[PDB]
């Protein structure tokens, strides 16, 4: 895999349970992996449908 | 013609790869104008992306990063504005589309009719086995400098035809140059080398012909299919004379279009649709027509809302921000409620809201563009604190929604008393276990066009409701009420004291005598004496209008 888990200060980064990752590219961009119910840069908004 | 938002995620997906993918399907499926960002991020190698090829042009950025599939289908794909970039740098950026492992990956790029990226640059880079992109001269689909527009073995070679510039093997693959071609006399594009092909200055893409209406797609403004600079204004200065004259085929500017009118929602100002007043100027209404004129003495209170002005960078409503809403009458702009604003952000320090502070809004009586709640405290019940919101304006839509309230547990009414108007957008009431008043309104009511929709699912359900007692008031009309009592009704079925609906005015009896104003209970003069034994304290208002004085 091209990605790898956060340090323990990024893990606030991401709300709602979204869960930090980063890329070891050579900056670093990082990057959240949001559960269903969630969207958004940080899993900030909620995931709407209908 | 056939729009849709796109996201602003980066390069944040969702866990569950399927759900990803039915997520990019979702958002740009019969989309042919992306009208924002094009984020295709996490995507296995087996999916199918023809639905991609629907997309003609993309608003701001188009980023393609961390995919398994072979190819691109972005073969309609003619124009990216880079309005948004990526990086606030990057209008494409197309990297790490492979799997580290070296099973699979992107190898070629179907984007053969993609001759414009009008601002920003190029980033295509670690795509272990992308072939062919190295041969183009992105130097050609870039219009302007953007110090970042570069492609970084084994592959085959261009056709002969393709002059060494090409997207794949075929003949049917060569690299359309649109620009460093041109006759040394073309300013802008052509579609040959001779001084006759050359496109219309205001072509972006390229054209088909010579005129303002042979282009692929506009460079500012779509004026009845001619590419403009900017539309007709308003007035139109005289030479001879020295003066302005009205110009009778002016047009109105609403996006990227010159109209024959004005949405009603959005305000007219010059020969301009705008979502707001300038500070200096005030809203006023001539025929139906919203327009900004100069200020009496002293402008009313319109504050910016979550993504505008002061608070351009805010995503909700927030402890950092809350009191930026004191004495606000108007909010310019929108009002969100993320869970992040009333549970806090701890990640950038931002404390959880205090509930007794969402009593700044008690004096909002216009949000401009949308209300979305998708947070709220917990001990609150209704939205008590929007009793003075009169009109949402919808000049700014959320995916088409101009009201959500979603997911709010704690909600058991909605209590929006003064709500009259919803100008714009579908409301979204949705996953309110315990709302119970909403499936009385006659929402269709507040709307303007026959357009808005209504999206009422999961909340309390309304058999549930009615046998808990949870009904309106026997003085609300069949409109419904906004929760219990009479002051929430939505218009009431006989008379009316200020917010409240009550059966008869105080005509005979009651410490403050009224006439009624046609169901409207209005107190008599000061001046006017208390008529007793059945008499009328007064017949109109005024003292002009009083039975005796006292
Ligand atoms: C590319 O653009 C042209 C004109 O804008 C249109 O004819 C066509 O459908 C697209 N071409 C291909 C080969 O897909
Ligand atoms: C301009 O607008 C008309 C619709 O008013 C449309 O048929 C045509 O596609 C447009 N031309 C360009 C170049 O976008
Ligand atoms: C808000 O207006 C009230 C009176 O309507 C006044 O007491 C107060 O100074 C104002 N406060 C702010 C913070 O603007
Ligand atoms: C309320 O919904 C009704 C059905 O009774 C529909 O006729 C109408 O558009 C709204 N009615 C009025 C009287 O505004």
């Amino acid at each position: 895999s091209h990605l790898v888990k956060c340090a323990e200060k990024e893990k606030t980064f991401c709300v709602n349970g979204g869960e930090c990752f980063m890329v070891k590219d050579l900056p670093s961009r990082y990057l959240c992996k949001c559960p269903n119910e969630f969207t958004g840069d940080r899993c900030q908004n909620y995931v709407m449908a209908s | 013609q056939s729009v849709c938002a796109g996201t602003e995620n980066k390069l944040s997906s969702l866990s569950d790869l399927e759900q990803q993918y039915r997520a990019l399907r979702k958002y740009y499926e019969n989309c042919e104008v992306v009208m924002g960002n094009l984020e295709i991020t996490s995507i296995e190698h087996n999916r199918d992306l023809s639905f991609l090829r629907s997309v003609r042009e993309v608003t701001g950025y188009v980023l393609v990063a961390l995919n398994q599939f072979r190819y691109l289908p972005l073969e309609n794909l003619r124009i990216i504005r880079g309005t948004k970039l990526y990086e606030d740098r990057y209008a494409l950026a197309i990297f790490l589309n492979y799997r580290k492992d070296g099973n699979f990956g992107l190898q070629e790029l179907g984007l053969k009719n993609l001759t414009e990226i009008l601002n920003g640059g190029v980033y295509v880079d670690q795509n272990k086995f992308l072939c062919y992109a190295d041969t183009i001269h992105w130097q050609d689909i870039v219009r302007n400098p953007s110090n970042l527009t570069l492609v970084s073995s084994g592959c085959g070679r261009c056709h002969k035809s393709c002059t060494g510039r090409c997207w794949g093997p075929t003949e049917n693959h060569c690299q359309t140059l649109t620009r460093t071609v041109c006759a040394e006399q073309c300013d802008g594009r052509c579609y040959g080398p001779y001084v006759s092909d050359c496109c219309h200055r205001e072509c972006a893409g390229g054209c088909s012909g010579p005129k303002d209406t042979d282009c692929f797609a506009c460079m500012n403004f779509n004026d009845s299919g001619a590419c403009v600079t900017q539309c007709p204004q308003t007035f139109v200065y005289n030479p001879t004379t020295f003066q302005l004259e009205h110009n009778f085929n002016a047009k109105y500017t609403y996006g990227a279009f010159c109209v024959k009118k004005c949405p009603h929602n959005f305000v007219v100002d010059s020969s301009s649709c705008v979502r707001a007043c300038p500070s200096s100027k005030m809203e006023v209404e001539e025929n139906g027509i919203k327009m900004c004129k100069p200020c009496t003495d002293i402008c009313p209170k319109a504050c910016d809302g979550i993504g505008t002005g002061s608070l351009m960078s805010a995503q909700t409503v927030d402890s950092s921000n809350i009191d930026k809403f004191i004495n606000c009458t108007k909010i310019n702009g929108n009002l969100i409620f993320l869970v992040t604003g009333i549970h806090g952000d701890p990640y950038n320090a931002i404390e959880a809201i205090d509930p007794e502070k969402l009593n700044v809004f008690r004096t909002v009586r216009e949000i401009t563009g949308f209300l979305n709640i998708q947070s709220w405290p917990p001990n609150m019940t209704d939205f008590s604190v929007f009793s003075n919101l009169v009109t949402i304006g919808g000049r700014v839509l959320y995916s088409g929604l101009s009201l959500l309230i979603l997911k709010q547990q704690g909600i058991t009414s909605l209590q929006f008393q003064s709500l009259k108007e919803i100008s714009a957008g579908n409301i979204y009431i949705t996953d309110n276990s315990n709302l119970c008043y909403y499936h009385t309104i006659n929402w269709t009511t507040l709307f303007s066009t026959i357009n808005q929709r209504i999206v009422i699912r999961d909340n309390r359900k309304a058999e549930n409701c009615t046998a808990e007692g949870m009904v309106c008031n026997h003085l609300c009309s069949s409109d419904g009420c906004w929760g219990p009592g009479p002051d929430q009704c939505l218009s009431c079925r006989r008379f009316s004291r200020g917010r409240i609906c009550i059966e008869s005015c105080n005509l005979y009896d009651g410490e403050f005598r009224e006439f009624e104003n046609d169901s409207i209970c209005v107190e008599c003069d000061p001046q006017c004496e208390k008529m007793e034994d059945g008499l009328l304290t007064c017949h109109g208002p005024g003292p002009d209008n009083c039975t005796k004085c006292s």
